[PDB]
C-alpha cells in the first residue's frame, strides 16, 4: 500500500509523483504546487503602509 | 504616529521619537512549543517577566573609521540576569528575542548603520578561537566587513531580518524574532541560534565642534522563554 | 480559585503569529492600463529602505503603462526545479600503484562540501529537509570502461567500518550493499531525509563537544553532529590485486526539497571542507570594477 | 498630506517635500476641441505620452542680485523632444501644461520667489528682437522687473496663475493651464499663448559659509496636445 | 478587439473640469453675528499665500 | 499530473500523442488534424472573382 516518509512529507503542497517501490521517498520530484509569499521577506513589517502613503509618518 | 512608539516587557519599558517601525523575523513572532514539535518530556518553566524582560547590555562607540561589530544572542545574555541563571541550570533553551539598537545624534550629523539578524552565524579566519565564536557581552569586531568575517558578501544581506538608522530620519532600530534551529530546544551555552551585527555603510561624518562623542547601545528582551532539563549548575 | 494573572497569560500558545500568507502563482504578475495622476497626498514613488522594507512602488504609479497578460510561468523557479539536478558532489581514488588507497579498497566521508558547484547552490539557505538520488561512475583515469565487479556499502554513524579490502565488515548482513560491474550502467539509489535534525543544517554556529572549548580543540566549531551520516565504502570483490586502476565519481540529485533560512551568495574562494574560512591575505570585489563611477 | 505630492505623466515621474499644493490656472482642467470650438476640417494628432510627458530645460542661478527671467512657452518647448516635431511638422497646435519650478535650499537660507503666469507675454523698450521675444530653451531675462519690461506694474501680477517659493516654508511651485487663445488651434511657431516669470521678491540672502550655489531648474509638460495642418518641416 | 488602452483613454475630452461655479451676487455678502472663541487646531486668520 | 510545454502549445490543432514524462515536450509528435487553406497563398487577392468570371472588369 507504501508508506509515508518523503521529507515533504504532511507537506502543505501538493506534489504529484510516481513511484514504483514500496517507499514513497523513492519517487520521483514531480509535478508540485506554485505558491509564493515575497512579504515574508519584502515586508516583513508589523505595520503596513503602501505606495500612495509615505513610509515614515 | 508611526515614529514614536513604546515597548513594554516585564519590568521594563522603552521611548523612542524617532523610531522607522518594527520588523518582525521572517513575519512570525515568538511562539511557545507545541506537544508534537517537542520531544522532552517533562513540562517546562516558562518564568516570563522574571527573564522575558529588556536588558541594557553593551554600547560601542562609532567614528569616521569604526569598521564594525557583532554578537551571538544564545550566549551574549548568559551570566547576566535571571535568564542567565535558567541557560546555566537547564539543558535545553528555547526563546525568542526583541533586539533595540539605539543610536541618537543632532540633525546636523549624517551616518547610515545597517542592523541584521543572520541565523547560524559561523565564521572563518584556520579556526577561531571561543573568544571570537562566542564574545558574549561587549561583542567581537569585525575586521573584513565587506566579506562579514565569512566570505559572503555583505551587500546581500539585506536578505534577512534587518533595519536602517539614518541619522538624518531614524535613530533607532527594533527587530523581533522568533525561535529559529532545526529541533525545539538547544543548550544556547555552546550553541548560537543567531547574531547580530552592526555595520556603517555610510562613514559617521560631522564638522568639527559637534559633540564627537557619538555612543551606540544595545538593548535585548527574551520572549516565550522555555528551559528544559533541569541540572547542576553549567558554564559553558 | 484563579489569579486572573494566570487566566489572561497567553504563555503556551504553540500557533505561530504569522500575519503573512501564501498566495498562488503561476503567471508572474500582469501589468495592468495606467493614466496620468497629480497630486499631493500621494508619494508612490517616496519610500523609506531605512525601515527594512522593499519599496512596494508599482510600476503603474511611476508611468503611463499599459496592459499586459503575463503567460510567463513560474515553475522552473522553484526549490525542486532548481536543486532537484544530478551534481559532483564525491570522487573516490583506487589506484594500483601510490601510497593514497592501496589495498584495493577506500572508506569515503559522507560530505558534499568538497566541490564548488554543488557547494555555492545548497550553501545559499540556512536549512534544508529533504530526499536524494545517488548516481556512481566508475571509470578508469583515461575513460576506459574495465570489466571489474566492485561493491559499493554504506556505513552509518557506529557501524563497523571495513579495514582492509578484505575486512569481515563487507558481509554487510545488515548494512546496505550494491554491487555492480563497471560495464553496467551507474548505480541508481534512492536516499530519505536520515538524521536525528529536522533539517540538514548547513551552518551550525556553537561546539558539539560542549567541555572547555581550547584553541586545540576549535576544530570543533561549526561541526554539527546533524550531518554526520557515517562514511561510504567500495572495493573491488577479490582476495588479489584489482589488476585495473580505478576512479569512481559519485553525483548527486535532490528529491522533494524544502529549504528555509535564506542567507547571501558566496563570495570568497572555497578553501577548507565543512569551513567558512576564506582568503584573507587576498580577498577580492564581489564583481567587476571600473574605472569611474560615471563612465562605462 | 498636503506638502508632500507626486506628479507622474508620460514616462516621467516628480517628487517633493515641501511643495505648497497645485494651482489650476482659472480653475479649468486642459480639455481637447470640441467638434463646433474647431473648424479644421482633419482629425488631428493626439500623440499623448510621446509628448504629454515632463521635460526638464533650463536652470538658472540665484543670486542676491539676480532680478529675474522668463519664458515663452509655446515656443520654449519646440526643437527638442517628440513634441518639438509635431509643433515644427503641423501647422495647428493645441494644449495645456504643467509647470514645476523647483529651487531647495537649507533651513538657514531666506527668500521668496513668484512664479506667476502672464497670458499673451508681449513686451517694450522701438521694437524687441525675435532674441528676446522668443528665447525658448534658456529663456531671458528681465531688465526693468519692477515693470515686466512692459510698462505694467508687477505688484498686480498675483491677478493671474501664481505661487509663491518661500525657502523658509516649499522649495517648489506647480501650476496647471489649459489652452488659452481666441482660436482653437494655432502654430506655435510664431505665436506663444503665455509666459513665465520667475522674480525674486525677497533678496536671497544667507551667512557666509553656507552653499551659495542655489539653482532653480525649470521643468514641464504638455496636456492633451493636438496638432493637425500636417504638412512640410518648418522651424520658424 | 480593444487594447483596453483605448478605452481607458480619456483623450478626446471637449468638456473642461470647470471645478468652479458662478453663483448670484446681487447683493454684497451680509455680515453674520459672531461671538468670541479660543480653541487650538482652528487657526481662521493664519494662512499661507 | 503533467506540464503543459511542447511548442505547439495553445495550438489549435489536435495532436494526439504519448508522453511517459512530466514534461509534455518529450512526448512524441503523434497524429495530428489534417487543415489547409491555399488561398492564404494562392489567393490571397481582397477581392474574388471565380473562373467563370474575367479577372479584369
Ligand atoms: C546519505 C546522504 C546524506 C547527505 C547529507 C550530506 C550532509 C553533509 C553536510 C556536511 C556539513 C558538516 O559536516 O558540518
Ligand atoms: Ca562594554
Ligand atoms: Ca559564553
Ligand atoms: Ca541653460
Ligand atoms: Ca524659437
Amino acid at each position: 500500500h507504501e508508506n509515508s516518509n518523503s521529507a515533504t512529507e504532511g507537506s502543505t503542497i501538493n506534489y504529484t509523483t510516481i513511484n514504483y517501490y514500496k517507499d514513497s521517498y523513492a519517487a520521483t520530484a514531480g509535478k508540485q504546487s506554485l505558491k509564493q509569499d515575497p512579504d515574508k521577506f519584502a515586508n516583513p513589517v508589523k505595520d503596513i503602509f503602501t505606495e500612495m502613503a509615505a513610509p515614515l509618518k | 504616529s508611526d515614529r514614536v512608539a513604546q515597548l513594554t516587557i516585564g519590568n521594563s519599558t522603552i521611548t523612542t521619537q524617532e523610531a522607522a517601525n518594527i520588523i518582525v523575523g521572517y513575519g512570525e513572532w515568538p511562539s511557545y512549543c507545541s506537544d508534537d514539535d517537542a520531544t522532552a518530556v517533562d513540562k517546562p518553566t516558562r518564568p516570563d517577566v522574571s527573564v522575558n524582560r529588556f536588558y541594557t547590555l553593551d554600547t560601542k562607540l562609532w567614528e569616521k573609521s569604526s569598521k564594525g561589530w557583532y554578537w551571538k544572542f544564545p550566549d551574549v545574555l548568559t551570566e547576566t540576569g535571571v535568564f542567565g541563571q535558567n541557560a546555566q541550570f537547564h539543558y535545553l533553551y528555547r526563546s525568542g528575542f526583541c533586539i533595540h539598537v539605539q543610536c541618537n545624534a543632532s540633525k546636523f550629523h549624517q551616518g547610515a548603520l545597517l542592523v541584521a539578524i543572520l541565523p547560524e552565524y559561523v565564521i572563518g579566519t584556520s579556526h577561531p578561537p571561543y573568544k571570537q565564536t562566542q564574545p558574549g557581552a561587549d561583542g567581537f569586531e569585525l575586521q573584513h566587513p565587506y566579506v562579514l568575517d565569512a566570505g559572503i558578501p555583505i551587500s546581500q544581506l539585506t536578505v534577512c531580518p534587518h533595519q536602517w538608522i539614518n541619522l538624518r530620519t531614524n535613530n533607532c532600530a527594533t527587530i523581533i524574532v522568533p525561535y529559529m534551529n532545526t529541533l525545539p530546544f538547544d543548550s544556547a551555552l555552546n550553541h548560537c541560534n543567531f547574531g547580530l551585527l552592526v555595520v556603517p555603510i555610510s562613514p559617521l561624518d560631522f564638522d568639527q565642534g559637534a559633540t564627537p562623542v557619538i555612543p551606540i547601545t544595545i538593548t535585548l528582551a527574551p520572549m516565550c522563554s522555555e528551559f528544559a532539563g533541569l541540572r547542576q549548575a553549567v558554564t559553558q | 480559585d484563579r489569579v486572573a494573572d494566570v487566566i489572561e497569560s497567553s504563555i503556551g500558545d504553540s500557533v505561530s503569529r504569522a500575519l503573512t500568507q501564501a498566495l498562488p502563482a503561476p503567471t508572474g504578475q500582469n501589468t495592468q492600463v495606467s493614466s496620468h495622476r497629480l497630486d499631493t497626498g500621494e508619494v508612490p514613488a517616496l519610500q523609506a529602505a531605512e525601515i527594512g522594507a522593499s519599496s512596494n512602488t508599482s510600476d503603474e504609479s511611476m508611468i503611463e503603462t499599459r496592459c499586459v497578460l503575463n503567460s510567463h510561468s513560474t515553475a522552473e523557479t522553484t526549490l525542486d526545479s532548481f536543486f532537484s539536478r544530478a551534481g559532483l558532489v564525491g570522487e573516490i581514488d583506487l589506484p594500483l600503484e601510490g601510497t593514497t588507497n592501496p589495498n584495493g579498497y577506500a572508506n569515503w566521508d559522507i560530505d558534499i562540501t568538497g566541490y564548488a558547484q554543488m557547494r555555492r547552490k545548497v550553501e545559499l539557505f540556512t536549512y534544508m529537509r529533504f530526499d536524494a538520488e545517488f548516481t556512481f561512475v566508475a571509470c578508469t583515469p583515461t575513460g576506459q570502461v574495465v570489466p571489474q565487479l566492485l561493491q559499493y556499502m554504506f556505513v552509518p554513524p557506529g557501524a563497523p567500518k571495513p579495514e582492509s579490502r578484505e575486512s569481515l565488515a563487507w558481509q554487510t548482513a545488515t548494512n546496505p550493499s550494491v554491487f555492480v560491474k563497471l560495464t553496467d550502467p551507474p548505480a541508481q539509489v534512492s536516499v530519505p531525509f536520515m538524521s536525528p535534525a529536522s533539517a540538514y543544517q548547513w551552518f551550525y554556529d556553537g561546539y558539539p563537544t560542549f567541555g572547555e572549548h581550547k584553541q586545540e580543540k576549535d576544530l570543533e566549531y561549526g561541526a554539527c553532529p546533524n550531518n554526520m551520516m557515517g562514511t561510504f565504502s567500495v572495493r573491488n570483490v577479490g582476495s588479489s590485486k584489482s589488476k585495473y586502476p580505478l576512479v569512481v565519481r559519485i553525483y548527486m540529485r535532490m528529491k522533494h526539497v524544502r529549504a528555509w533560512i535564506p542567507r547571501p551568495m558566496r563570495n570568497q574562494n572555497y578553501l577548507f571542507k565543512a569551513n567558512p574560512n576564506y582568503a584573507g591575505n587576498s580577498i577580492k570585489p564581489t564583481g567587476t570594477s571600473r574605472t569611474a563611477i560615471t563612465t562605462l
